[PDB]
């Protein structure tokens, strides 16, 4: 049905998404279990780590575009991700080690993550009407990984450790590596520029100095979450000042806005709502007995089937009213679960969890899937610069937000933890809600703003 | 997943008995250990038990006699049980739950010990 690079960045993409989420799925745990954190500490040190994977993937698209062709960077980053998960699984021997460990995964994945996209929109004639299936295949292709590292990597580090799971999350690079070299004939007319010149050793230099200086601000941040928020909050009125200085870009600020509060919300799911499964959710489903850390594969579950359903079925700003609509639905029913359908000892139905998952899945599938792709129609490399930096002090806030659902390790009684979640979650719910709501009014005008 | 208990047995009145819970496959240290006890003709009942994080929880009744540990170099939990008496005779059974939470009821558990017998006789020594 589609050209023959195009399984093969699917299956380079399935295999990188694989061993990032094979560590997302764990790491709150991790951090708890076998570092000794507080749920407190766990959870904003996590809030770091996810700000600056998200906030580095603008680096990757200028290096493939402009400095080291997209093809070059494809092997770089995934190199430098592999290094990565190996050097979290020699944490268990070093613990020393375990920051400049995950500040190599958040550089390796700001330099890899534009480029298999940009790579696949290459495949295609500019015209192609296969390309929108093309993209939706892709973003399945990144949840087939996610669903397996989530629904295994939790179970993987339970029965053989932490070492082992984060050593396959680096196997899964390492054959995401192995698949494109050995599909590498089929991409030989396809990339950016710099990829048909030959590599330029100063600016590769130049990309290892900047890789490798990144790495230790990575750790610093995230040892330190107190400056990395005052970093990324001077950085953000700042830019918002240069912002506002210099219409269409104002309907582009206030879908930024948004898309903060989206992400703000995303961020629980590692975190609180994890948690949320471990301590007030029976661990049976079905008659099976699974993980509760495993719950966190319903969302990309959720995304799988979804998404060509979704694809078969306004526009643009009515859309993320949507989306956010649904977000709010999902927070409303953890808390409803939680304060009326909760046993005598405290624990509720997975099945409302499975719920709350397909809500801010579709929530996912109507925002984030939809973003940039028309903040791109309303627009730039400044933009996307804030674009970046205000989700990442989301995932940060996120973070921040998610302590408010903290336990501490001596509590072991359901019925003392399920009111915190119960009032955190309904008042994210609420919150959201009136955000949506705001969003649903200002529709018109922003519609004729796109104008 | 499969959890392996051992130490009951008979003992007099004011004794003390050692349970002690080991799994196989996964690692305890992940995993509340509580444990429960089914007296002839009544419900099992949650005794005392341990969280994934040290955090300990007890029967009213079993206070200031039980006291629940955890060796987690040899990933096994153990029920010290002191001053016992002649109504702390059931089959005990040892039960896991991922986490750091210890619900009272067995529906909370999903893995579970085979249980063992603790009798405690009234006898004492003749004066
Ligand atoms: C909602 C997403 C569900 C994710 C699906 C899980 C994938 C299946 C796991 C691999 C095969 C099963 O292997 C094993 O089987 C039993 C029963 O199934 C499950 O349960 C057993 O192990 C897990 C973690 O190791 C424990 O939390 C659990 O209490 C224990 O009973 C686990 O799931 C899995 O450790
Ligand atoms: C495709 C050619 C491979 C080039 C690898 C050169 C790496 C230079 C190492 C510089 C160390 C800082
Ligand atoms: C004493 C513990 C120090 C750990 C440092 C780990 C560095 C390993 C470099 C690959
Ligand atoms: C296509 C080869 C890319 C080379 C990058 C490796 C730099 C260490
Ligand atoms: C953009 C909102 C920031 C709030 C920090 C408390």
């Amino acid at each position: 049905q589609q050209p023959r690079p195009f399984f093969m960045i699917f299956f380079v993409e399935l295999w990188e998404r694989f061993g990032y989420y094979g560590v997302q799925g764990v790491l709150a745990v991790f951090f708890v279990k076998q570092l000794g954190f507080s749920q407190e500490q766990a959870f904003v040190t996590f809030g770091a780590f996810a700000a600056l994977v998200y906030g580095l993937i603008s680096i990757g698209g200028y290096v493939g575009d402009h400095l080291l062709g997209t093809k070059r960077t494809i092997v770089l980053g995934a190199l430098v991700l592999a290094i990565g998960y190996f050097m979290t699984g020699m944490s268990l021997l070093k613990p020393d080690l375990i920051f400049i460990a995950l500040g190599t995964i958040a550089v390796g994945n700001g330099l890899f993550k534009a480029n298999p996209a940009s790579l696949l929109s290459k495949c295609y004639p500019p015209k192609d009407p296969r390309l929108d299936g093309a993209f939706t295949l892709f973003y399945m292709s990144i949840n087939i990984g996610s669903l397996i590292a989530l629904s295994l990597a939790p179970v993987i580090a339970d029965r053989f450790g932490y070492s082992v799971t984060y050593n396959l999350c680096g196997a899964g690079l390492i054959i995401a590596l192995l698949v494109y070299i050995a599909c590498r004939g089929m991409v030989k007319d396809i990339g950016s520029e710099p990829d048909f010149r030959p590599m330029s050793f100063s600016k590769l230099l130049y990309v290892l100095l900047g890789s490798v200086v990144m790495i230790f601000v990575c750790a610093w941040l995230m040892h330190n979450v107190e400056v990395a928020n005052l970093v990324l909050i001077v950085l953000s009125i700042v830019v918002t000042i240069i912002f506002f200085r210099q219409n269409k870009m104002f309907v582009a600020f206030v879908l930024m806005l948004e898309a903060v509060v989206f992400y703000i919300l995303y961020a629980q799911m590692p975190t609180s709502l994890n948690f949320f499964a471990i301590n007030n959710v029976h661990h049976e489903i079905l008659g099976f007995s699974i993980n509760p850390v495993s719950f966190q594969a319903l969302n990309p579950f959720w995304v799988v089937l979804a998404s060509p359903i979704l694809a078969g079925i306004l526009s643009m700003p009515m859309k993320f009213t949507l989306g956010m609509f649904m977000c709010s639905l999902g927070f409303l029913t953890a808390a409803a679960a939680g304060m009326w359908f909760a046993d005598a000892q405290g624990l509720t139905s997975p099945w409302f969890i499975v719920l709350v998952y397909l809500f801010q899945s579709l929530g996912e599938l109507f925002i984030s899937a939809l973003g940039l792709a028309m903040i791109a129609a309303l627009v730039m490399g400044f933009i996307l610069g804030m674009w970046f930096l205000t989700q990442a002090a989301a995932f940060l806030l996120g973070g921040y937000v998610a302590t408010f659902t903290a336990v501490p390790d001596n509590i072991t009684d359901p019925l003392e933890t399920l009111p915190v979640y119960t009032n955190v979650f309904g008042k994210i719910g609420l919150v959201t809600l009136g955000v949506a709501v705001v969003m649903l009014l200002m529709v018109p005008w922003l519609k004729r703003m796109i104008a | 997943v499969q959890l392996v208990e051992s130490g009951g047995g008979l003992v007099q009145a004011g004794g003390s008995l050692r349970l002690s819970c080991a799994a196989s496959g996964p690692t305890l240290s992940n995993y509340a250990v509580g444990w429960f006890r089914q007296a002839p003709g009544k419900e099992r009942e949650f005794v005392a038990g341990i969280n994934w994080s040290s955090g300990l929880r007890y029967k009213d009744v079993v206070k200031g006699r039980f006291t629940v540990s955890r060796d987690n170099v040899k990933d096994t939990v153990y029920l010290q049980m002191n001053s016992l008496k002649p109504e702390d005779t059931a089959v005990y059974y040892c039960a896991a739950r991922f986490g750091g939470m210890l619900p009272l009821q067995p529906s909370g558990y999903a893995n579970w010990g085979q249980g063992t017998q603790v009798t405690v006789s009234s006898h004492h020594h003749h004066h």
